[PDB]
């Protein structure tokens, strides 16, 4: 919780997928630190080029897209 | 042949949805898989069936999901034909 | 209106593309678009001039990339005879 220890632990680069079902993303940078503990990563998914946002808590439990 | 084919905002389903964004997506396929349509682009799911009453009852499904009415980005139905897979990649 | 739809294995592109994945799905997209076909709602590109003999001539635009072969997991055309758009859930 340092605004490092928190940046540090977002996988900006990977490439990620929602769930077996989902559709895949690339994960981005911070985009806010948000006060329940959590961060919201700035986050393109990636067959449609739409840029979207995502709690931190989530997305280091999706897989990588495979 | 009809598809369906939709995005979800990803901000908005996981504030509505009561567990994950994994959770919406994976939920999803579950109703279409109740009405033959199986997930071939996961935005894109096909059933080959092409009565439309069918599409409509997994339309309406789908508007039982309540979060689904604050979260999709857009949805649609298409009728396709001349379905065609490329393997011509050696 | 013809639509492309296509898939690609993430570790294998990002061996074989010199760049990157994402950068894989740009390459695809611009050829694509030398033949009209262009994505406008999200991972379908669709031309709407539904000539077979330019699908293929873009099919055939499309081997001419080095990684494709080895990088792509699926690629389909298609015809949209007709659609429909559902704001109906909005309610």
């Amino acid at each position: 919780s340092s605004s490092m220890e928190l940046r540090q632990q977002i996988p900006t680069g990977c490439i990620k997928q929602f769930g077996q079902f989902g559709v895949p993303y690339v994960v981005g940078e911070v985009a806010e630190f948000l006060p329940d503990g959590d961060v919201l990563v700035n986050i393109t998914l990636l067959q449609s080029g739409e840029k979207d946002i995502y709690r931190l808590s989530y997305l280091l439990e999706d897989p990588e897209a495979e | 042949m009809y598809a369906i084919a939709f995005d979800l905002v990803v901000k908005d389903t996981q504030d509505y949805h009561p567990k994950g964004v994994q959770e919406a997506y994976t939920d999803i396929g579950a109703v279409l898989a109740k009405f033959g349509f199986v997930r071939t682009q996961g935005s894109l799911y096909t059933n080959m069936n092409e009565d439309m009453a069918n599409l409509f009852q997994a339309m309406n499904a789908l508007k039982q999901l309540a979060w689904i009415s604050q979260s999709v980005r857009d949805i649609r139905a298409f009728r396709i034909e001349q379905w065609s897979d490329f393997t011509d990649f050696i």
